[PDB]
């Protein structure tokens, strides 16, 4: 999930906008 | 994992600015 991606590691926003609608 | 707790808040609050008009879902 996001939280296993985004908070093991720091995301960048092209990879934060993966999860948006 | 409250480290998890508090980094989701922060993921959201991304989400909210990242998405703009779009909107996004959060499903822990
Ligand atoms: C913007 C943001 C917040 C929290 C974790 C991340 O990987 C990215
Ligand atoms: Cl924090
Ligand atoms: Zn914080």
């Amino acid at each position: 999930g996001i939280v296993e991606q985004c908070c093991a590691s720091v995301c960048s926003l092209y990879q934060l906008e993966n999860y948006c609608n | 994992f409250v480290n998890q707790h508090l980094c989701g808040s922060h993921l959201v609050e991304a989400l909210y600015l990242v998405c703009g008009e779009r909107g996004f879902f959060y499903t822990p």
